[PDB]
RNA sequence: AUUAUUUCCCAUGAACGAGGAAUUCCCAGUAAGUGCGGGUCAUAAGCUCGCGUUGAUUAAGUCCCUGCCCUUUGUACACACCG
RNA sequence: GCUAGAGGUGAAAUUCUUGGACCGGCGCAAGACGAACCAAAGCGAAAGCAUUUGCCAAGAAUGUUUUCAUUAAUCAAGAACGAAAGUCGGAGGUUCGAAGACGAUCAGAUACCGUCGUAGUUCCGACCAUAAACGAUGCCGACUAGCGAUCCGGCGGCGUUAGACCCGCCGAGCAGCUUCCGGGAAACCAAAGUCUUUGGGUUCCGGGGGGAGUAUGGUUGCAAAGCUGAAACUUAAAGGAA
């Protein structure tokens, strides 16, 4: 669906930022 | 274990005087045992009932409430306690291609019962028209209102409670509303849907009496 | 179960529009003329079409088959259709007229005809029937 | 109760027709004092039952002898069904409890729904998609 | 494709309409998508109506009716089988059946 | 109540699930009032004359 | 011919007292009973294909079930839902 | 008040009742909501908007032989508003109900179904600025058919009724239908027409399908996220209507 690829998308998101913050 | 109903007396449910038929029921309380007195159960009963089986011939989808305010050997008074239409009734005057104009007004009459009378009005399509649909505008909808507002006050701030509901049993507090309604939008079904009794004052067994001579 | 088939109501019809005057209401009369006029392989197939033309005769007698067409016969019935009374419809004593319609002869040279009668114009455009 | 010639002594029966269950509740003229109250439940084993028209049959007949012995011959129809935002319908036990009192000698008057409907329901059970069964 | 020149609901020239909840399932439904019927059916059917007559205590008293307005929404309608699916050229047939 | 005779006059069709009940207006031989319809279980035809146990209902 | 090919004689005399849930066939010389013939066949019918004999009950109806057919409808299927 | 069951389901159980649940009566309190009337009807820039009454300041259309006299149209930048959900701080939390628990169903349900129930749903203030925010159809203007209805205003006509109705016309608007106006890939469209017989004005915006509304940079926000927005690489189809 196009609208949970959506939501995966945004957890995907916040891990590589959380992800990027880490090494900030 | 042991049969209630066999510690039960059948009291007698007398209507007021603005009726013929009287004897309207029977009800049934239990006996006077330690300090629940029987009077205590019948003094706040409200009996709902047709006004079909009220005073002669009247009509079958106008109900009056009647309250049991004070039992006298075996036979309980009523007084007036409340009017409303029959489901059936008020379900079928609600058609479609029409509005329907609804008042209510807070007002007492002379001797201190504050009634809530609820008036309701349908505009009627007349003989010749060939509209499917015969809607008021909203100020000529307001005029009805106002009408039904300045007529349900007058024809009740002026009387007591014995003659406000020899204006009810007939519908003349409504069909006053619809001849004034007619130079505004015709009506056809103009009735006084709905009387609450808010307030009442002290009881007293001289105008219950008088109530029922 | 008893309906014809197409080949027999066909057959039974061509036969009627070709040789209808050999044929008439009975079966055994009309069995031998569709057997010479007509060579059916079957023996139970010609009795089932000089059957259906037995019938098909009853309705000729009575009226016209939307299937048969003959010209005697067409002729004939349009012919004897020349029907008409001792007096026309049209030309009567008195003749009712519209007020606007009187109006519309009085622009025309036929302005005051004693033949016309001006009815009383009613009241009301009430023509439409209601909605809903 | 003190009656002559047989005059009708009316009551009020008040008939709860539900889907999962059907109330036969007479109650005197007022309707504070209970006569008898008997449901499809405690006429029925199962209780897929207890609102099946033949729950209600045996459910106004139980009701309908209680009434013979106190001399209620009469009964006033108060038929409600499921009130609030819930179905308007009666259940399948309403017009069977029904006839199940007059086939028992009783007679009836005054019949009247008494359903209470909003004047607007608040939000009724089940998501904005509903029951998805 | 757009099967209905209406979408399937009479809002004409209208932003928002408050919805209502379906009878069988009490989902939200727009009040113009819902597929409304207003059923009026007597209190006491034909199988009872002889029995409850000849024990009436009035000499003619007729048996109220049931004032019910029904609300279905477009799948239940049709498993309820109120709406059918129609023809192509038949669906643009906007008289209720007789 | 008497057991009343009746005399089919008219068969309309066939009712039930399996086509089982015939659906025929009987009407009364002691008058010609009462043309009642009945349900009637069997091999019926127009002339036969059946026996109403109960004539009240029409059903 | 032993694992008895069939057949005859004497003896042996078992379950089975109309049969659960289910399920089959059938509308007139039909069902069913009854025997005969053909096929198989050196030996040969509890099978099957035919034949006559005796001869009914019920039904002349319905979509309820179970089967397919058609129309409408939907499809991202077209190796076509075993998609 | 009378009673042992009520709730719920396809069927049940969890749950409510060892007694006073459910049911009936008279009441009371709180918080939501504004049924039927209610419509292919109205209004508003959209989102959105329905009990009564009062108040506040706006608005289209119509009417005008009033006034001003080109003051206009569309719009980068910029700005107001912007459903629901969400966020923060207060008030309130009836119903409903993410999460969660438990009871069913199933091979498994962490789902559908049932009993509860947190956040939420309600109100006030401050954020957010996204919807299948859809008529999947920019705004302004002209022109090119017909018909019956409908909403508002105006106009003149039999008649009925005490403004209502009836019959037309004009302007404005929501729609409907019939047509070989024409257009289109067609469905369909009085506009989606007046288009190879191509140009009324103007804004935004699309360039095979993926990668991808991803990476990075900037910006906005308390946050969630909003806005702007690639490439390498991969692919011969993806897709529309019928
Ligand atoms: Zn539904």
């Amino acid at each position: 669906r196009a609208k949970w690829r959506k939501k995966r998308m945004r957890r995907l998101k916040r891990k590589r930022r959380k992800m990027r913050q880490r090494s900030k | 274990i042991v049969d209630p109903f066999s510690k039960k007396d059948w009291y007698d449910v007398k209507a007021p005087a603005m009726f013929n038929i009287r004897n309207l029921g029977k009800t049934l309380v239990t006996r006077t045992q330690g300090t629940k007195i029987a009077s205590d159960g019948l003094k706040g009963r409200v009996f709902e009932v047709s006004l079909a089986d009220l005073q002669n011939d009247e009509v079958a989808f106008r109900k009056f409430k009647l309250i049991t305010e004070d039992v006298q050997g075996k036979n309980c008074l009523t007084n007036f306690h409340g009017m409303d239409l029959t489901r059936d009734k008020m379900c079928s005057m609600v058609k479609k291609w029409q509005t329907m104009i609804e008042a209510h007004v807070d007002v007492k009459t002379t001797d201190g019962y504050l009634l809530r009378l609820f008036c309701v009005g349908f505009t009627k399509k007349r003989n010749n028209q060939i509209r499917k649909t015969s809607y008021a505008q909203h100020q000529q909808v307001r005029q009805i209102r106002k009408k039904m507002f300045e007529i349900m006050t007058r024809e009740v701030q002026t009387n007591d409670l014995k003659e406000v509901v020899n204006k009810l049993i007939p519908d003349s507090i409504g069909k006053d509303i619809e001849k004034a309604c007619q130079s505004i939008y015709p009506l056809h079904d103009v009735y006084v849907r709905k009387v609450k009794m808010l307030k009442k004052p002290k009881f007293e067994l001289g105008k219950l009496m008088e109530l029922h001579g | 179960g008893r309906v014809r088939t197409k080949t027999v109501k066909k057959a039974a019809r061509v036969i009627i529009e070709k040789y209808y005057t050999r044929l008439g209401n009975d079966f055994h009369t009309n069995k031998r003329v569709c057997e010479e006029i007509a060579i059916i392989p079957s023996k139970k197939l010609r009795n089932k079409i000089a059957g259906y033309v037995t019938h098909l005769m009853k309705r000729i007698q009575r009226g016209p088959v939307r299937g048969i067409s003959i010209k005697l016969q067409e002729e004939e019935r349009e012919r004897r259709d020349n029907y008409v009374p001792e007096v026309s419809a049209l030309d009567q004593e008195i003749i009712e007229v519209d007020p606007d319609t009187k109006e519309m002869l009085k622009l025309l040279d036929f302005g005051g005809l004693s033949n016309l009668q001006v009815t009383q114009p009613t009241v009301g455009m009430n023509f439409k029937t209601p909605r809903g | 109760p003190q009656v002559a010639e047989g005059e009708n002594v009316f009551g009020v029966c008040h008939i709860f027709a539900s889907f999962n269950d059907t109330f036969v509740h007479v109650t005197d003229l007022s309707g504070k004092e209970t006569i008898c109250r008997v449901t499809g439940g405690m006429k029925v084993k199962a209780d897929r039952d207890e609102s099946s028209p033949y729950a209600a049959m045996l459910a106004a007949q139980d009701v309908a002898q209680r009434c013979k012995e106190l001399g209620i011959t009469a009964l006033h129809i108060k038929l409600r069904a499921t009130g609030g935002n819930r179905t308007k319908t009666p259940g399948p036990g309403a017009q069977s409890a029904l006839r199940a009192l007059a086939r028992s000698g009783m007679k009836i008057g005054r019949i009247e729904d008494v359903t209470p409907i909003p004047s607007d329901s608040t939000r009724r059970k089940g998501g904005r998609r509903g029951r998805r069964l | 494709t757009k099967k209905r020149r209406n979408n399937g609901r009479a809002k004409k020239g209208r932003g928002h309409v408050q919805p209502i909840r379906c009878t069988n399932c009490a989902r939200c439904v727009p009040k113009d998508k819902a597929i409304k019927k207003f059923v009026i059916r007597n209190i006491v059917e034909a199988a009872a109506v002889r029995d409850i007559s000849e024990a009436s205590v009035f000499d003619s008293y007729a048996l109220p009716k049931l004032y019910v307005k029904l609300h279905y929404c477009v799948s239940c309608a049709i498993h309820s089988k109120v709406v059918r699916n129609r023809s192509r050229e038949a669906r643009k047939d906007r008289t209720p059946p007789p | 109540q008497p057991i009343k005779l009746a005399r089919v006059t008219k068969v309309l069709g066939r009712t039930g699930s399996q086509g089982q009940c015939t659906q025929v207006r009987v009407e009364f031989m002691d008058d010609s009032n009462r043309s009642i319809i009945r349900n009637v279980k069997g091999p019926v035809r127009e002339g036969d004359v059946l026996t109403l146990l109960e004539s009240e209902r029409e059903a």
